[PDB]
RNA sequence: GCCCGGAUAGCUCAGUCGGUAGAGCAGGGGAUUGAAAAUCCCCGUGUCCUUGGUUCGAUUCCGAGUCCGGGCACCA
RNA sequence: CAGGCCUUGACAUGCUAGGGAACCCGGGUGAAAGCCUGGGGUGCCCCGCGAGGGGAGCCCUAGCACAGGUGCUGCAUGGC
């Protein structure tokens, strides 16, 4: 039944889009539009997305009709030979799956996960040292490889930051939808009574993008004045024009510097200085563009889980599908296809 | 190639073709229709047999036209031969096909019509040309 | 930019006449603990900054360099 | 766990149909399981010597009601 999920995950995707062609394969009759050397590619790129969008409804139905026609599960010739025919008829079904999952905008390079934990204290962090484990084997079964950029312990039990670093094909994009606080409920070992109780603990990730460190103001775009010294000085502070002024226009920064009795180891030396504000100016803002591409869920407070692991009745409770699976110990092995197989879709299902 | 003043020579597909994809809006532009290309059309696509068909269009402004049909492009009669489906990103020496001797003059009983010359041989070293066109080697 | 001092275990610093390399903390394996500390025995632990030369061998002595820290940049 | 097979099934119970009602040695094929398959013949209720089949065991296959699970919960429980 593994395909009656996927199979109709894109018969959803016919009629949504399927009347939409005919609003667009009805400008392109018409040469009066073409007048627009924009408005006229525009459209021819909806007019070519009938590409993937009339291939598929095609060749889907047939993998529907080639297999639900001479299919006795009872060993036979006529029958167990048509397995074969739909094995790579439905190895190929995968085409529309990562056509959900290499869609991101950055589903390419490595991701980054920073696990801290949250509410639950003490237990919370042992909360994060599971999770951790949770997802290094996840991504060393599919292939993928690690890179332990920090971890450290703490006081009680558990731990108090771990951030990682894993690399394999199309890695971003399946650690994506694990984003966000995860909740889980067991007997607390550092209890007495051994209460039920809850923890909480954030899991972020980030692609690994921008790199380099560089930063050259090529004196393109600089205004560079000198004025008359100022202060003391003799009979040359009010001949030399010693001060300079180096002026930013594209930021309105301007530095000045008298420091010396030179111009040309003050306007320099004025330059020493607009490139560090700069820098710091111009990283400020790598503070603020990279702390809204991540998200905003983060919390860890009580009410905000996108997924609940318990082991206590056991069972793992993805409240972001409405899917409540009953093998939480299996999961916390690296198993995560399946949520993910669910976190790809309610994530990238409203875009 | 037909006569001027409103015509458009395209390579039809095989089979089926009446929505926008391939060219079914383009020979629009230029006046058309849905209804007089599309099933009153693959009469000859059905004879044609498949792959490629590079019938044309000729315009005059009535729903009329001169489907003057074709022989597949030489640029695909040769991935039979050989075996290929595209021919390469870029000829010359090397090419993900092959053509023996004799092979290109098994187009021979393909291409005699327009090519220029009634006989075989003086009309297949043209396709021994698409050879160092698309690629495809010639076994010799 | 001028002159002077530096850079040595992962952190902060001792050291050699040129032929070892060291400390304290951290970190790794045990011990106590019900369990974390503290405590407790066992330990790893270096292209001695880049680079060239001197030499039988240079971390060491030399000329240049990168970076860091100080004292100067005065009479107009 | 990997691979090759089986579905009322390894087992209980009731029931359904033409079969069938104790039943016995193999042949072929495969790694085995299993799929397939080559012969003896049913005391008997006994209208009855007979054709026949009522026939108790009761095996064979299809069908039904169900079976099955060292799958989860030892903070749902018994017992120990
Ligand atoms: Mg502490
Ligand atoms: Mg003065
Ligand atoms: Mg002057
Ligand atoms: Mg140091
Ligand atoms: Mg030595
Ligand atoms: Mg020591
Ligand atoms: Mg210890
Ligand atoms: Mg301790
Ligand atoms: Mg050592
Ligand atoms: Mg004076
Ligand atoms: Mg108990």
């Amino acid at each position: 039944l593994a395909q009656r999920l996927e199979g109709l995950r894109g018969y959803l995707d016919i009629p949504q889009k399927e009347t939409r062609l005919k609003e667009l394969e009805r400008r392109l009759e018409d040469p009066s539009l073409w007048n627009d050397p924009e408005a006229a590619r525009k459209v021819s790129q909806e007019a070519a997305r009938l590409r993937r969008t009339v291939d598929t409804f095609r060749s889907l139905e047939s993998d529907l009709q080639g297999l639900l026609e001479l299919m006795e599960e009872l060993p036979a010739e006529e029958r167990e030979a048509l397995k074969p025919e739909l094995e790579e008829a439905a190895k190929k079904l995968d085409e529309l799956y990562h056509q959900t999952l290499l869609n991101f905008p950055h589903a390419e390079k490595n991701a980054i996960l920073t696990i801290q934990p949250g509410a639950g204290g003490t237990e919370a962090c042992d909360w994060a040292e599971m999770l951790l484990r949770m997802y290094t084997r996840f991504a060393e079964r599919q292939g993928f490889q690690v890179e332990v950029v920090d971890l450290t312990p703490g006081p009680e039990a558990g731990i108090d930051y771990a951030q990682i670093l894993v690399k394999g094909e199309n890695a971003y994009g399946l650690l994506s939808p694990e984003a966000g606080v995860h909740r889980l409920v067991r007997p607390s070992p550092f209890d007495a009574s051994g209460r039920r109780h809850t923890s909480f603990a954030g899991v972020e990730v980030i692609p690994e993008v921008d790199e380099e460190v560089e930063v050259v103001l090529k004196p393109e775009e600089l205004r560079i004045d000198v004025m008359r010294a100022s202060g003391p000085g003799g009979q040359g502070v009010n001949t030399t024009d010693s001060a300079v002024r180096v002026v930013h226009l594209p930021t309105g920064i301007t530095v000045t510097c008298q420091t010396t009795r030179s111009q040309i180891k003050n306007k320099e030396l004025a330059l020493k200085i607009l490139k560090a504000r700069l820098y710091e100016l111009e990283r400020k803002k790598r503070e603020e563009e990279l702390k809204a591409l991540r998200g905003e869920v983060r919390p860890i407070e009580w009410g905000s889980q996108i997924r609940s692991y318990v082991l206590d009745k056991n069972y793992v409770k993805d409240h972001r599908t409405g899917l409540m699976r009953h093998d939480p110990e299996n999961v916390l092995d690296g198993d995560l296809m399946d949520l993910i197989w669910a976190g790809l879709e309610w994530k990238a299902g409203r875009r | 190639m037909k006569k001027v003043v409103a015509v458009v020579k395209l390579q039809l597909p095989a089979g089926k073709a009446t929505p926008a994809p391939p060219v079914g809006p383009a020979l629009g532009q230029h006046g058309a229709n849905i209804m007089e290309f599309v099933k009153a059309f693959n009469a000859a696509t059905a004879n044609m047999g498949d792959a490629i068909v590079p019938v044309e269009i000729t315009i005059y402004a009535d729903r009329s036209f001169t489907f003057v049909t074709k022989t597949p492009p030489a640029s695909y009669l040769i991935r039979k031969a050989a075996g290929l489906e595209k021919g390469a990103h870029k000829p010359g020496r090397e090419k993900v096909g092959r053509i023996t001797w004799e092979q290109v003059l098994e187009i021979a009983k393909q291409k005699m019509p327009d090519l220029n010359t009634t006989d075989l041989e003086a009309a297949a070293r043209m396709i021994a040309g698409s050879a160092r066109s698309m690629g495809v080697e010639v076994v010799g």
